[PDB]
């Protein structure tokens, strides 16, 4: 794996960065058709084009990568968030303890992708962007007060190390329009979410994310009209001078240190478990013991990956 | 400190007065470095309350210092044993019994009188016995 | 509130597995597991084991010391000497502090 | 020896033992027959007395 | 398989190697080490 | 007899007596002054205690 | 149809806190920050 | 003995290599077999002690002990067959690696000469102990318990690591041979009355003496079934074994430094004996039954009288023995109940015909029924009690009476009275459950044919 | 000399004293520290040259080198802290309780 | 850290003690001393928290202090005698203050409060070097020293450090400072001994030092600073539970375990040298250091704390393996003691 040993011996990052690789986030509302812009712009630079952080985004990320049970995967649904709001067993802030943790790791694989191969990063939303959902489930019932200092500790901890999203691109449709988006879509959980949630995911987004990162990294605004256009889009990140931001000072031996964190996903998140025992968060010693004790019993698991002959592994008397 | 020694010398159950001097005296001692670091550590808030600190802790010592003497000596006197763990310990409990006092507790005077008075037996035992306490190197 | 699992309940293993042994939920471990216990218990250790223990000769000399008596006190009455002479360890070998 | 191969490791443990045991005699046979109470003089054709 | 491929999951033949062939030197020189040494010790005492 | 006098006296009691003791010899305010005087008090003792035993 | 009790999150509060056995002051005392860095600045 | 042992170590391999599903019966069967060896050491046909080799001896009253620590791993391991048996594939086999080391340890423990060889060995066992009462009990207060269990018994061994210690630099060598076979004998100065009872104390607290006997209730309370058996039938009576091997040397202060804990011992025998009389949780009774009846066994292994000695070594096997079989069927009773309490339950003969016959016999053994080593045992330290001083009976008097009424009130209100109208149906009994009770008694109506063989090292 | 390395040794111990009882300003505290190796060198110094002894006269000088290095450090740490606090005073060094 | 840099410092950090260690001229040997400051202090701020500077500033100001009363005792020392090394005649007040001093850069009893501030805030990994490649060094220079020393004062200073560290260790939750603590005590022990059996001093370390470096690398294992933190061990990994639980039961002196010896043989040199009442105190205050140590056991093994839902996102992903050292250096720990006639 890669250390200061490969460091020492070439192996820098800083010759393997071009023009084209930045880390390039697109947010948007609920509904921006932001995925394709990623993907275009991404088919524009040769941009590794992550998609949106998942449940089983972890579990695809992991060993097989066939997506996994979902108590395995921490017993989250996007499904029942929007049916059950304000939630007796708080899966809403389960769903989104897991989402930061998804992104975290997309985050940092992102980032080792960067640094590594120095292809440019295209993940969507992204970490920094994620508070806007919790601000507006705050806003409503959906979580209480503790549960929104919880996950703003785990983000003080946990996304300073990162290194900022170069720049990031906002497709903006308003508040109306989303939820007609939202109507003829097919599924029936997005439909019947609140106006005024979508209301204040949006407003979070103006009032927080935008001019906060508008120093951090180059902001892109775009009305939908921009939008539907990769070509333009595309056209204007070529065009924006990647200057402004913490990225400036990252010298060769300051990545490796990034690197070396980022290639360790057991300390992305390390801070993502602290022990701070919230409700909704704790996995429950007997529960968890269960879900560890059957999780770790599905085939290519039970051992590091590599040993675990289920699969097919071979060569393990030698290893 | 050919002084405090001086305690020894003399049979035990005699000469009260000295041995009560010469254990309020160490005890006293102890007040005050026990109250230096009492005041160097966890700090007063204003001069004088902490010069009354180190007045309590050395008044507090010097009885338990006293008592002690006194006890132990009469105890020895009255029961005309002088060689017995048991004056000292009829002292250390009286001495454990001041401290629980000055301390406002008598659940302290509980603890520090089997504590304390133990202790200070096994000190006479020690005596007696020719117990070695820091010796040298002699291998 | 956290969260845990529902209290699990307690199988009447009598209900499938009528003969259940007491040893295991499936059928033939629990046979194979009381065919060895009986069997390795009771039937080779409270038997072979009180075959050889009642066996042990003479323990601790016992059986020894009801003959040695017997012909000590054949040859102690005959020839007249006493049953138990009163002190063991001969007088003469004993050399008592002199002046005290 | 398969399939059978954990059911001689306590017998095995066995032999492994008595073969200690009688070694642990081979150590200490000082006084191999130089005791008072049993120091006979040795039979014919017989090495010594306890092995 | 894995998304994520093992980096062991086709041995390392060098720690083999190694691991393997260190051992079988590490025995050549205790057991030469012994049976000279008994010698040694045998001539420097009587036998 | 049993529980409180006989759990109070020998296995509570010397629970309580550390627990407190803890609590003192602990309690420090993390402020460098106070605890550099204290190896200031220790070197006098130290000194001392090669004095009188010269 | 048992569970030996495993510990509950009550159980587990008591341990933390920067200092176990707290006293009437050190009570106020708060854990430190898991990061290792301070909020402090002006 | 190196084939108790040995073949005892390679119990581990076995329940840790074996499959999942056949682990308990390799490792029950062998273990059986593994006392049948044990069973060799009882050949004495000579007084002379069997010294297998330097650091390892067995005489008489080791020799009754190293038979049944291993006669009971078999029984442990079958009486959390049940619980433990809920468990993930890998407790299941530390449980029983756990129980294995005890009695690999317990046996070495017996089996020992060096006596810091009984010292590291015998501390030792409480690291086995602790995990089996504290990873496995079932009540919150286990980690309380398994606290009292670890420091009564440490702050009484460092004063006896001091004092071996001590005796090795006075004597020159803690070979338990030797030091019977060489000039020990105390001045009572005062520090010696404190040597003594330094050596003592460690032995006196894991017997529980009225004074430190909290930890035992606690401990057996919350303990799995194996871990009090274990507690009650091998672990206090470590302390015993100690007592006697220890005070061969401290010969003249036990003369009047022993008034002290025989007093203690002796009211403490009646009051313990007392609070059995109306204690509502059974396992809690049956644990101040085991501290009276050990009480008992500390008032004999100090007035230091033949008799006492072997009916100290009678009554220890034998009680061993009972205890178990009462917290056995006590736990068997748990199971089906799940409540410990004494008041629910009532009427089982009712339901278990059996299982009360067992409950009849473990009660008369528990207390003094004629034709039974415990009653031999306990006559015999009547005798020498009385011999000590007449009015002793009193006090080993008031406890015969008291010993009567709680082994009968247990019989009374958990195995007859009219039926628990519906506590979740009791399902009968199996056949492991009868067998581990069999397998404790059958052993105890054996040993009552011929009590020589348990008659300890005086007789 | 016996009379001045007295005053040497108690400028030391005064210096000790100083180093041993803080009060605001770290940068005093250094600035004691300092005055200790000055009354150490002085004090080599002395000795070697009445002791004639010239085979030790380096040692002076390795102590003044190794002392302000030392010092050195000891400022960089006085800098971070008026940097992270930007008032140097013993009194705010107190986050680790 | 320029690679470049890293080596000149690690270099010097251990160039630091290995010069104190070799020389004989206490001079050279003081320098040794001041390396070892010089070299160390950089690490310590590494992440440059408020924290950090505070840790960096302490340890550097109780570190020179101490510094410059050793070259004092050299210094006076060269006008009592030519030499420039302590020898018999040495003035009993220039032993003493190597002594206070030494034990201050060791940071045993009254002058152990700094070591438990700056072990609580540098990294876990400096946090071992700070506690044990770093106590090698005064200690050498102790050892060499020991037929000189003072019997009443060691022992002081090794009683109290057992009690300090013994009562300062109940309290704390934090693991880092549940170290430092253990260090002082263990520190303690290994001082009380030193002028009667110097070889002993050199057992109770390294021991002390195979317990401790597995210990620590098991608490970065998965970086818990916390004892909540450690406990949750069970879901992210589950088999150094095992071992953490022995280490640290070995830690405390239990008997079964290696960590029984070097308080075994240190007791039987203390008895076999008289002091039988200091001995006894010593081992006694020593079973309150278990205590502390059984109640994390509890924590982290015994009981099963419950863990929070993102602890199964750290379980998905491969967990980055500890290094071989822990699994020989944990085994060599937990269980040498059948092997104990060979070591002292
Ligand atoms: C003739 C009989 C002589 C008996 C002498 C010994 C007992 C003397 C008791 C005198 C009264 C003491 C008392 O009342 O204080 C109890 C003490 C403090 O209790 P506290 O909660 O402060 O409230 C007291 C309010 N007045 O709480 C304590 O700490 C009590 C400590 C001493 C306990 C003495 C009795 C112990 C019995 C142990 C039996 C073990 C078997
Ligand atoms: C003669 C018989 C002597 C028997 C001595 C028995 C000693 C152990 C009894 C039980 C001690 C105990 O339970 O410690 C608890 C105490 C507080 O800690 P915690 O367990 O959190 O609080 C529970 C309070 N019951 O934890 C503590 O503060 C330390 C408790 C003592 C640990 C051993 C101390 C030995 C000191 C020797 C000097
Ligand atoms: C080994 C086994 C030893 C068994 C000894 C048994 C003694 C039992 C005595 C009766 C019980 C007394 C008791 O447990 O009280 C605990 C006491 C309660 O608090 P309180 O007395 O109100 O004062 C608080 C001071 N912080 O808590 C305290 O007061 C703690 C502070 C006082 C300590 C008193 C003992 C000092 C001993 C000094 C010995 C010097 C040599
Ligand atoms: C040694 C074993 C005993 C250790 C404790 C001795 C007494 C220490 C003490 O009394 O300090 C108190 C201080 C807290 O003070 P405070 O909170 O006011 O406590 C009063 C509660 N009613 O607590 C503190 O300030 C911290 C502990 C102070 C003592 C530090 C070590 C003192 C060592 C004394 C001997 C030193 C010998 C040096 C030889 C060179
Ligand atoms: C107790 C000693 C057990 C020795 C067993 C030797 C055979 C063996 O390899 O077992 C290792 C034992 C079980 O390993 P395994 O069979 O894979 O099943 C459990 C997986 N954790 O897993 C072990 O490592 C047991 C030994 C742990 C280390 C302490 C040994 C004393
Ligand atoms: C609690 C349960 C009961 C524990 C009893 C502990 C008793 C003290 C520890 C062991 C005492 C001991 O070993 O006794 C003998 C010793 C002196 O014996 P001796 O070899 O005769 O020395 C004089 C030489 N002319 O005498 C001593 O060791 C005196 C020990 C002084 C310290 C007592 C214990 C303090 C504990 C804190
Ligand atoms: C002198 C005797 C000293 C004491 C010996 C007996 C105690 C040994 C130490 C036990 C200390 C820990 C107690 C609590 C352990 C909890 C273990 C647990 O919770 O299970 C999980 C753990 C790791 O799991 P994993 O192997 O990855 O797979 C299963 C995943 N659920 O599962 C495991 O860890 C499995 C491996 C556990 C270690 C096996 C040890 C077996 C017992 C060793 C006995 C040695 C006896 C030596 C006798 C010497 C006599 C001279
Ligand atoms: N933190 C979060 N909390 C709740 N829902 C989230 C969060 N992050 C993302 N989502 C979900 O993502 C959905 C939007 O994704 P979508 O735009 O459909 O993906 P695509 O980019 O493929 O079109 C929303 O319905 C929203 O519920």
């Amino acid at each position: 794996r890669y250390g200061l040993l490969a460091a020492i011996l070439g192996d820098k990052t800083t010759k393997k960065l071009h023009e084209y690789s930045r880390v390039i986030t697109v947010d948007g509302n609920i509904c921006s058709g932001k995925n394709k812009l990623a993907k275009e712009i991404a088919q524009q630079l040769g941009m590794k084009h992550y998609p949106e952080a998942g449940i089983q985004y972890s579990s695809t990320t992991t060993g097989d990568g066939r997506p996994l049970d979902i108590e395995f995967s921490g017993s989250c649904s996007l499904e029942k968030f929007y049916d059950d709001p304000k939630s007796n067993d708080g899966n809403s802030y389960r769903l989104q303890s897991w989402l930061y943790a998804s992104r975290l790791l997309q985050y940092a694989d992102a980032l080792e992708h960067l640094l590594s191969t120095g292809q440019g990063v295209v993940l969507e939303r992204s970490i920094y962007s994620d508070f806007v959902f919790l601000e507006a489930m705050y806003n409503q019932g959906y979580i209480r007060k503790q549960c929104v200092d919880h996950y703003n500790e785990i983000k003080r901890l946990t996304l300073p190390e990162y290194l900022p999203p170069h720049a990031v691109i906002y497709i903006d449709v308003p508040v109306p329009e989303v939820q007609s988006r939202i109507q003829k879509k097919g599924d029936p959980h997005e439909m019947k979410v609140t106006s005024a949630y979508l209301q204040d995911i949006e407003n979070a987004y103006k009032k927080t994310f935008l001019p906060k990162m508008s120093e951090m990294c180059e902001v892109l605004v775009y009305d939908s009209w921009e939008a539907e256009d990769p070509t333009k889009v595309v056209e204007d990140i070529e065009y924006l001078k990647y200057n402004k931001g913490p990225w400036l000072k990252q010298d060769d031996w300051t990545f490796h240190y990034l690197r070396m964190l980022v290639q360790d996903k057991t300390e992305v998140l390390n801070y993502t478990t602290i022990p701070v025992y919230l409700p909704e968060i704790t996995i429950g010693a007997h529960q968890g013991s269960r879900i560890y004790n059957s999780f770790r019993e599905l085939p290519g698991r039970k051992y590091a990956p590599g040993y675990n002959a289920e699969v097919g592994d071979k060569w393990i008397w030698l290893k | 400190k050919r002084f405090f020694e001086s305690y020894h010398e003399v049979p035990d159950g005699t000469q009260c007065h000295r041995k009560t001097y010469i254990t309020t005296a160490l005890g006293g001692i102890c007040g005050i470095i026990g109250s230096a670091y009492s005041v160097s550590l966890n700090p007063a808030d204003s001069t004088l309350e902490a010069v009354a600190r180190v007045g309590r802790y050395t008044f507090t010592a010097a009885a338990i210092g006293a008592m002690f003497g006194l006890t132990t000596c009469v105890s020895a006197q009255v029961r005309e044993k002088p060689d017995d763990p048991l004056n000292y310990f009829i002292g250390g409990c009286a001495g454990g019994l001041t401290l629980g006092a000055r301390t406002h507790s008598y659940g302290t005077a509980a603890m520090g009188c089997v504590y304390m008075g133990t202790a200070a037996a096994l000190f006479k035992i020690g005596k007696l016995e020719g117990w070695e306490l820091f010796p040298t190197p002699k291998v | 509130q956290w969260q845990e699992d529902p209290e699990p309940e307690d199988e009447n293993v009598y209900a499938k597995n009528p003969d259940f042994h007491g040893y295991d939920s499936d059928p033939v471990v629990d046979v194979w597991n009381m065919r060895a216990v009986f069997f390795f218990g009771f039937s080779i250790v409270l038997v072979f084991g009180t075959t050889f223990v009642a066996y042990v000769p003479d323990y601790r000399m016992q059986e020894w010391a009801r003959r040695e008596a017997e012909r000590l006190v054949k040859y102690r009455e005959v020839n007249g000497l006493p049953i138990m002479e009163s002190n063991y360890f001969d007088p003469s070998k004993i050399q008592l502090p002199e002046d005290d | 020896l398969r399939e059978h191969w954990v059911h001689i490791l306590v017998p095995a443990g066995f032999v492994f033992g008595c073969y200690l045991d009688r070694k642990d005699d081979e150590k200490l046979t000082a006084f191999r027959n130089k005791s008072m109470l049993f120091q006979r003089e040795l039979r014919p054709n017989e090495e010594v007395t306890w092995k | 398989f894995y998304v994520r491929e093992p980096v062991n999951a086709k041995p390392n033949w060098l720690a083999v190697g190694l691991s393997v062939g260190a051992s079988v030197f590490m025995w050549i020189y205790l057991i030469q080490t012994h049976n000279e040494d008994v010698l040694e010790y045998k001539r420097r005492n009587g036998l | 007899l049993d529980l409180i006098w006989l759990e109070k006296t020998i296995p509570k009691s010397t629970s309580t007596l550390h627990t407190n003791m803890t609590t003192l010899t602990t309690n420090q305010k993390g402020l460098i002054k106070l605890y550099f005087m204290s190896f200031l008090i220790n070197i006098i003792l130290i000194i001392i205690l090669y004095s009188i035993n010269l | 149809g048992a569970r030996q009790w495993q510990p509950d999150i009550e159980w587990a509060e008591q341990f933390s806190g920067a200092v176990m056995y707290p006293s009437k002051e050190t009570a106020h005392w708060k854990p430190p920050p898991w990061n290792d860095v301070d909020i402090l600045k002006e | 003995m190196l084939k108790i042992i040995l073949p005892s170590l390679m119990l581990l391999p076995l329940t840790w290599l074996s499959s999942p599903k056949k682990t308990w019966t390799n490792v029950t069967s062998y273990s059986f077999l593994i006392s049948l060896t044990s069973l060799t050491l009882l050949w004495q046909t000579d007084e002379n002690y069997k010294n297998f080799s330097n650091m390892f001896s067995s005489d008489p009253l080791s020799t009754p002990l190293i038979i049944l620590t291993a006669w009971l791993l078999p029984l442990m391991l079958m009486a959390s067959q049940n619980h433990l048996k809920k468990d993930n594939n890998v407790l299941q086999k530390l449980y029983i690696s756990m129980l294995i080391s005890l009695q690999i340890l317990l046996i070495m423990t017996f089996s020992a000469t060096e006596l810091i060889m009984f010292y590291i060995l015998f501390e030792a066992t409480l690291i086995p102990t602790l995990i089996i009462i504290t990873r496995w009990g079932n009540q919150t207060e286990r980690l309380n318990a398994g606290i009292y269990f670890l420091f009564y018994t440490l702050i009484g061994s460092i004063p006896l690591l001091i004092a071996l210690i001590l005796i090795q630099n006075h004597v020159g060598t803690l070979n338990l041979m030797i030091l019977s076979f060489t000039t020990h004998t105390l001045d009572a100065s005062w520090s010696n009355n404190l040597l003594w009872l330094a050596c003592m104390m460690a032995f006196l607290i894991k017997m529980p003496l009225y004074g430190v006997h909290l930890w035992l209730p606690k401990a057996h309370v919350e303990a799995p079934i194996a871990g009090s058996m274990i507690l009650a039938a091998i672990l206090l009576k470590l302390g015993s074994y100690g007592m006697i091997r220890i005070s061969i040397i401290l010969d003249p202060l036990t003369k009047y430094m022993a008034y002290p804990f025989i007093l203690l011992s002796l009211w403490g025998m009646i009051m313990t004996s007392s609070i059995c009389l109306r204690q509502t949780d059974l396992k809690s009774l049956i644990a101040y039954s085991s501290v009276s009846h050990m009480a008992l066994v500390i008032a004999s292994i100090m007035i230091q009288t033949p008799w006492s000695f072997m009916g100290a070594t009678m009554l220890m096997i034998a009680h061993g023995l009972t205890s178990s079989l009462l917290f056995c069927l006590a736990n068997s009773n748990y199971e089906r109940i799940h409540s410990r309490t004494m008041i629910m339950a009532r009427g089982l003969q009712m339901v278990f015909p059996l299982m009360a016959t067992w409950w009849l016999m473990a009660s008369l053994a528990n207390l003094a029924l004629p034709p039974s080593i415990n009653l031999m045992g306990e006559l015999f330290i009547t005798m020498s009690l009385f011999s000590w001083s007449n009015f002793t009976i009193i006090l080993m008097g008031i406890n015969i009476i008291i010993t009567g009424m709680y082994s009968m009130y247990m019989i009374i209100t958990t195995q007859r009275g009219k039926l628990t109208n519906h506590m979740i149906n009791l399902q009968p009994s199996h056949t492991r459950e009868l067998t581990l009770m069999a397998l404790h008694m059958i052993p105890l109506i054996l040993l009552t044919t011929s009590p020589k063989l348990i008659t300890g090292l005086t007789m | 000399m016996p009379s001045t390395f007295f005053n040497l040794t108690m400028a030391f111990s005064l210096s000790l004293l100083g180093t041993l009882m803080f009060r605001s300003h770290l940068m005093s505290t250094l600035l004691c520290l300092e005055g200790m190796v000055l009354s150490l060198f002085i004090m080599t110094s002395v000795t070697s040259l009445n002791s004639n002894s010239m085979s030790s006269m380096p040692i002076p000088i390795t102590i003044l080198v190794f002392a302000a290095c030392e010092a050195a450090v000891g400022l960089a740490l006085l800098v971070k802290v008026s940097n992270t606090y930007g008032t140097d005073y013993v009194q705010n060094l107190n986050l680790l309780q | 850290m320029n690679p470049i840099t890293l080596a000149i410092i690690y270099f010097t950090i251990f160039l630091g003690p290995v010069i104190t260690m070799s020389s004989t001229n206490l001079m050279l040997m003081w320098v040794g001393l001041e390396f070892s400051l010089l070299a160390i202090i950089p690490m310590l701020i590494n992440k440059k928290n408020p924290r950090s500077t505070e840790a960096a500033t302490k340890y550097f100001v109780t570190q020179a202090t101490a510094s410059m009363i050793i070259l004092l005792a050299i210094v006076l020392n060269y006008k009592q005698l030519g030499t420039w090394m302590f020898q018999q005649q040495t003035n009993g007040l220039i032993l003493n203050m190597t002594l206070m001093a030494l034990s201050m850069k060791l940071g045993l009893a009254p002058f152990h409060f700094w070591l438990p501030e700056v072990t609580q805030g540098i990294p876990l990994h400096m946090g071992l070097i700070l506690l044990t490649w770093q106590k090698i060094a005064p200690l050498s220079i102790l050892i060499q020293i020991y037929p000189l020393l003072n019997s009443t004062i060691i022992l002081m200073l090794a009683i109290t450090s057992i009690f300090m560290g013994a009562w300062g260790g109940l309290n704390q939750t934090q693991m880092r400072k549940i170290m430092a603590y253990s260090s002082i005590a263990h520190m303690g022990w290994m001082l009380a001994i030193l002028p009667y059996n110097p070889s002993l001093t050199l057992l109770n370390l390294m021991i002390y030092i195979i317990l401790t470096a597995p210990m620590f690398m098991a608490l970065m294992l998965n970086n818990s600073m916390t004892i909540n933190s450690i406990s949750l061990l069970w879901n992210k990994t589950p088999a150094m539970l095992t071992m953490i639980s022995l280490m640290l039961l070995s830690l405390g002196g239990l008997p079964p375990l290696t960590g029984f010896l070097p308080k075994w043989i240190i007791i039987t040199e203390l008895m076999k040298n008289n002091c039988l009442i200091m001995a006894t105190l010593m081992a006694m205050m020593a079973l309150l250091n278990l205590f502390f140590y059984t109640r994390l056991i509890y924590s982290t093994s015994l009981t099963m704390f419950p863990t929070n839902n993102n602890s199964k996102m750290m379980t998905h992903q491969t967990k980055t393996k500890p290094n071989l050292m822990f699994s020989t250096l944990a085994i060599m720990s937990t269980m040498t003691l059948p092997l104990a006639p060979q070591l002292i």
